[PDB]
Formats: C-alpha cells, sequence, structure tokens
RNA sequence: ACUAUAGCUUUACAUUGUAUUGGAUACUAACUCGCGGGCGAGGACACUGUAUGGUGGGUAGUUU
RNA sequence: GGCUCCCAA
RNA sequence: AGGGUUAGUCGGGGCCUAAGGAUAAGCCGAAUGGCGAUCCGAUGGAAGAACCGGUUAAUAUUCCGGUACUGAUA
RNA sequence: ACCCUUGGUCAGGUUGAAGGUUAGGUAACACUAACUGGAGGACCGAAUCGGUAAGCGUUGAAAAGCUUUCGAAUGAACUG
RNA sequence: GGACACGAAUCCUGUGUGAAUGGCGGGGCCCAUCCCGUAAGGCUAAAUACUCCCGAGAGACCGAUAGUGAACCAGU
RNA sequence: UACGAAUUGAUCCGCAGAUAUCCGAAUGGGGCAACCCGUCAGGCCCCUGACACAUGAAUUUUCAUGAGCGAACGCGGGGAACUGAAACAUCUCAUUACCCGUAGGAGAAGAAAACAAGUGAUUCCCUCAGUAGUGGCGAGCGAACGGGGAU
C-alpha cells in the first residue's frame, strides 16, 4: 500500500525552503510569525 | 492606479440602494480615457490619461497652464 | 593554518611502514588540494609530488546530563594523505 | 471655449479677434491645425496691445 | 416563494466636431482597427463613465 | 543499424 | 570509546535548452499586487581521457607496480 | 483527479488484412489459383496494471490485507 | 451615494453644470427682517494615548496539576 | 583534575578603542539560505589574500537619502460574519475582527465664512444626560450649548 509521503528532497525544498518562502508577501509573513513564536527550526531548510 | 493626471480623481466607494433599502457595495468609476493633445508652447504631441472633469479645466484654462498647476499639485506623476 | 594535527592510527602506520614518503595530515574542511600543498611546503620545508583528500563530517554524539540526553555533534574536518618525492621524510 | 483667431477661418470671421466655439471644433482641429488659440487672459492682453499699436 | 445582484440589453448626458438642402446625407480632425518602420480602412457611430427602463436560480441571503 | 511498410506524421 | 570513505580518465557540477518560473521595454490595477521576450530551470543534448595484476579489520577503475590516453601552460 | 515537458518498459506462442509476384481470363479492366506479406483499441499466456468469485482475517501480520480463482496484457497501455 | 447621535440642516463627492468683488456664508426644509462671521493658502508647544527596553520599588497576589505554555534540557 | 597567570598589581568593575568568517534587505551574476560562477584594476603565483562591480529616487558622472526588521500607541485605504431584533430583509453586531500602507516620541486637531439667542483657537477630565433627538418610533443608538477644571 502507497502511503501519503513519498521523500524527495528537490520537492520539499522548492515547496517549503528558505527562498521559496522569501519569495511571497505570505511567506515572509509565516517567517515573521514563526521568529515572533521564537522557533528553533524556521523552514525546512534548517533539518538536517 | 487609474488617476487623471490633470485633477487627480480617482475611484470612489458606495452602496447601490434597492427599494427595500438594501444597500450594497459598489464603485464609482472615473470617466477617463486617454487622449492625445498638441501641446502648443513646445510644439509637441502629448498623450494624457485625464477624465472628462480634466479635459473641462483644459479646455478652461489651456493646457499649459492645466499641466503646470497638476504638476505642481502631483497629479501628473 | 589549515592544518590542524597529523594522524597517528594503525592505517597511517602501515602505509609509512610501506611506502615511507606517505603521511596524513587533518585539515580545515574549505582548504583545496593547492594550498594544503603549499602549507607543508611551508611547515616543513619538503618538496610534494600529490596530494588526496577526503571529506569527513562530525560524527553524531549524545551528551549526557543529569536529567536526561541531549544530541550534539563533532567538528567536520579534512583528511589529507600526502606524498613527498623520493627520497624525503617528516 | 473661447478662442483667440490666428488665420482666416471660413464660416467664422474675425481675424485677430475673440470667438466663441465648441470645445472640440478648436481642441481637435483648430489649435492642432496652428490656426487659432485658446483666449488666456495674457493672450488677450496681448492682442489688446498688438491692434492698438496698429491703430 | 420573497428580496437583492454579476452579466446582457434600451435611451439620455459626457467623450463629440463641421457643412448642405429639421433628420437624412456628406466631410474629417476626436476615437477605433490593419500594414510598414507614413499608408490604408472606418468614423462622430462604435467603446467606456454617470443615470435610467427591461431581462437575469447564473449567483446570494432568507422565509415556508 | 541501414532497409521496408504504415499513418496518428 | 577508538578507527574507517583517497580519482586529470568513475558519477556529478561547471556548458545548453523543455514544461514551468522570475523578470526588461511596456500594459493592467483601492493597497498587497497581476500580466509581459533575456535569464533560470533536467527528467533530455554536450562532456574532453586506459588498463592488467596486487593490496585492508574496514576503500579501491580512487592506494601500489606495470601499459596508456586526454586538456591547458612555458 | 486531470493536464504539460522529458525518459523508460512490455517472455513466449497463435491467427493471417492491405499490398506484391507468377499462372489463367479481358478489347482493357474486371475476375479465379498458388506463394509471399505481416495489419489489428486481434487471440492464448509470464512480467506488469487491475480487482470478478470464494475462503481466511475482524483488540488482524495489515486504519482495507492474504490464499485460491479471475480481467487486461501493442494500447483509449503501464510507469519514472 | 457617504459621513455626521441621526435610517434624507451641516460637511464630503462619482457624474453633469456653474457666479459674484461691499458681496458672500451660517443661525435644521422655504421667503423677508435681525444677529453673527469673512470660504475656496499654510504652520504651531502644553495639558492626551502606549511599553519591546533600562533603573529603582511595591502587593490583606501565586508557591511546582498553582503562578506565564515554560522555576529544570521550553517554544524544547 | 591538570597546567599556568598574578603585589613589577592578574582576575574583576566604569568609559573609550581594535578585530569581527558565511547567510540574510543581500546589493557583481545566479541559487535548492549559510553555496556555485564571474569581469576589471593591482600583488603573489593552474591557486590564493586584499579593491571595485545592485536598484530606485533628489541631484549634478563626484555627492547625501532610501529599501529591511521591529512591542504598543497615531493616521490613512479596504472591510465581514456568527449574534440581537426571541423568525427576518431596514436596523444591530461595527465605521469591530482581519488585510494593507505609512509616522513620531508622541500622533491627530488647532486660531471662526464659530456657537448661540452673551462666549470667544485646539486637546483631555467631571457635569449637563441616558436629556434633545433618532429609530420596521421596534431592538436599539445617542449628542451639543452652558458650568467647573488641566493647560
Ligand atoms: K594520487
Ligand atoms: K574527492
Ligand atoms: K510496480
Ligand atoms: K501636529
Ligand atoms: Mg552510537
Ligand atoms: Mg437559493
Ligand atoms: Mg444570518
Ligand atoms: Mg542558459
Ligand atoms: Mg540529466
Ligand atoms: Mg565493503
Ligand atoms: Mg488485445
Ligand atoms: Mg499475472
Ligand atoms: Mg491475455
Ligand atoms: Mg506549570
Ligand atoms: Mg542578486
Ligand atoms: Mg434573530
Ligand atoms: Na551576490
Amino acid at each position: 500500500m502507497k502511503r501519503t509521503y513519498q521523500p524527495s528532497n528537490r520537492k520539499r525544498l522548492n515547496k517549503h525552503g528558505f527562498r521559496s518562502r522569501m519569495a511571497t508577501a505570505n511567506g515572509r509573513r509565516v517567517l515573521a510569525a514563526r521568529r515572533a513564536k521564537g522557533r528553533a527550526k524556521l523552514t525546512v531548510s534548517d533539518e538536517f | 492606479s487609474k488617476i487623471c493626471q490633470i485633477t487627480g480623481k480617482k475611484a470612489m466607494v458606495g452602496n447601490n440602494v434597492s427599494h427595500s433599502k438594501r444597500r450594497t457595495k459598489r464603485v464609482f468609476d472615473v470617466n477617463l480615457f486617454r487622449k492625445k493633445f498638441y501641446w502648443v508652447e513646445q510644439d509637441c504631441w502629448v498623450v494624457l490619461r485625464i477624465s472628462a472633469a480634466g479635459l473641462r479645466l483644459i479646455n478652461k484654462i489651456g493646457l499649459d497652464a492645466a499641466i503646470k498647476r497638476a504638476a505642481e499639485k502631483g497629479f501628473l506623476n | 593554518g589549515i592544518i590542524i594535527k597529523p594522524i597517528i592510527s594503525e592505517k597511517m602506520t602501515a602505509v609509512t611502514e610501506k611506502m615511507s614518503e606517505r603521511y596524513g595530515f587533518r585539515v580545515s574542511p574549505n582548504a583545496n588540494k593547492i594550498e594544503i600543498k603549499k602549507a607543508v611546503e611551508a611547515m616543513y620545508n619538503v618538496k610534494v609530488e600529490d596530494v588526496n583528500t577526503m571529506r569527513y563530517d562530525g560524527k553524531r554524539k549524545n551528551r549526557y546530563t543529569k536529567s536526561g540526553l541531549i544530541r550534539g555533534k563533532e567538528a567536520s574536518f579534512k583528511k589529507a594523505i600526502v606524498t613527498l618525492k623520493k627520497g624525503e621524510t617528516i | 471655449m473661447q478662442v483667440i483667431l490666428k488665420e482666416d477661418v471660413v464660416n467664422l470671421g474675425y481675424k485677430d479677434d475673440i470667438v466663441t466655439v465648441k470645445d472640440g471644433y478648436g481642441r481637435n482641429f483648430l489649435i492642432p491645425q496652428g490656426k487659432a488659440v485658446i483666449a488666456s487672459e495674457s493672450a488677450k492682453k496681448v492682442l489688446a496691445e498688438n491692434l492698438r499699436q496698429r491703430a
């Protein structure tokens, strides 16, 4: 049975990466909210 | 950003009011158009996006004076 | 000073007992072969023939405190196997 | 529209005079085609002065 | 079903002017389109703004 | 593989 | 806890473009913005260039010995 | 789910369309015979895609499965 | 059409018009008298609002399932 | 734990300096943030360290200014619905929530084409007053003049 999560690093960074968040105004809104909450990880670019 | 370059007029927000006083949001739009003008002082042709009220002011006080007044009022740019 | 420390290990001892013109250094991860070569010439007054490099990432480790557990990492480094000209040692 | 006349105009004479016309007839025809110019106060004063220097 | 409404559509004013025996014709200069990098075709119409009358389960809020 | 045939080219 | 992954020739990238994306000149639009041909963008095109034998507890067309090739530079 | 660009895959066996050649036959076509040929949302059947019927499972090995059976398998195919 | 306490005097304007130079405007529909003021140019402190932060203090506020989600490895 | 520094004045405290890798408005060009690839002037020597190389607005290519982030308070541009009216459409919720733009230490307002039936620019507090009004005259909403103060 195929499950919902099928990993792909290129797709992950294209969809949720730091540059894609910075591209639009609402992505920068998301980044500002996460910084205000104080999250240790800001985007999926942080994980390794 | 469709604004009359001579008068500065822009679209207004108002209501459609039915007979039963139902109120619906609406826009009053400017009677706006692009027109080509002969500028006599510089002997040139200038295309202006203006309203009919702006055209009335131009026909009243001349195109050069209207352009100068609009520039001093900040409408022209 | 890109060179951090020499490599003392069984593999390095075996390769030096075999060839005797080969020496292993641990250097900064961003130093390429030309600068590793010039640096070892400066630090030891020898002529260098060839350089082989490999990048190591740090090992992941488990720091143990009184209450629980923390996840940490060691620093990354670069290995540099250095071949001197036939006749010289370190 | 109030216009000083600059050249001769058919069906509307009075060269070098003050005349009223429809705004389109004069914004789209005369002023673009050189004859006539809008009679602002400065141009009215200059025209009156030229008339007094002629007379 | 009741009330609105996007859209479509009618007329008036503005954009919008000139002549002839008014409401028709004609004109070109506003305005629109094509070609080439001015020329051709239209033309005071068309288009758009304001107002107005129709149509409007396409859409919405409700009642029963 | 050239080559032959075909049309959906 | 200590050790272990070695490349001019292997793979990738550096070069090129597709869908698409971001934009220039311009266009549209209460604002935030939306369009719009050069650039980006592989899943495709181009890539210059070997090997037989040994060898570790753990690497090998990468280390060692023989046979070569390929590109710059003086 | 659908679409766009660019790649890949489909053991083996069967059947025998168009067409071609050589005979007869025609005024010429027509029209019969043999061989050849290898078409097809053609046939049987692995990989593969799907999910017909039955059995098992139902605090299951599994938040939809397994075994047997069954459909398609050069295409309106499957797949990265 | 909108804002004004106000669901059509005052103020604003999408659309179409359009003066005056003692004149004009206002006093809740409209006229006259009376009274008040002088539009279509601009600037201006104080008394007013708030606390990310720094310093000094306080509480008939809590005392580890309370008090901030977080007294500790906490936006972990 | 070692090993060192320190009365020739360490460590520590106050003020002033030096250095300050990479990403990020990121600004030499790209990019999958913390990476890849360059040009021109020099200096070393295929490779290195140190310069410069963005865009928009005043401006005359020399020059200053801006971009981004960030508590609340201010001003402005858009702007709901649940709810209440014991249903619901005018009305209410509310010129609220929310989105967007943009200042300052405060901002906005402010010196009568004013209120009134004598006062004399703004702002804020207490009253006037739940009054005058307004409203399917329902649910509700709700002033101003005057007086007392801060300034
Ligand atoms: K080597
Ligand atoms: K390597
Ligand atoms: K499969
Ligand atoms: K101020
Ligand atoms: Mg372990
Ligand atoms: Mg319905
Ligand atoms: Mg409702
Ligand atoms: Mg390219
Ligand atoms: Mg590829
Ligand atoms: Mg192995
Ligand atoms: Mg078949
Ligand atoms: Mg099968
Ligand atoms: Mg089959
Ligand atoms: Mg707690
Ligand atoms: Mg850039
Ligand atoms: Mg109700
Ligand atoms: Na850069």
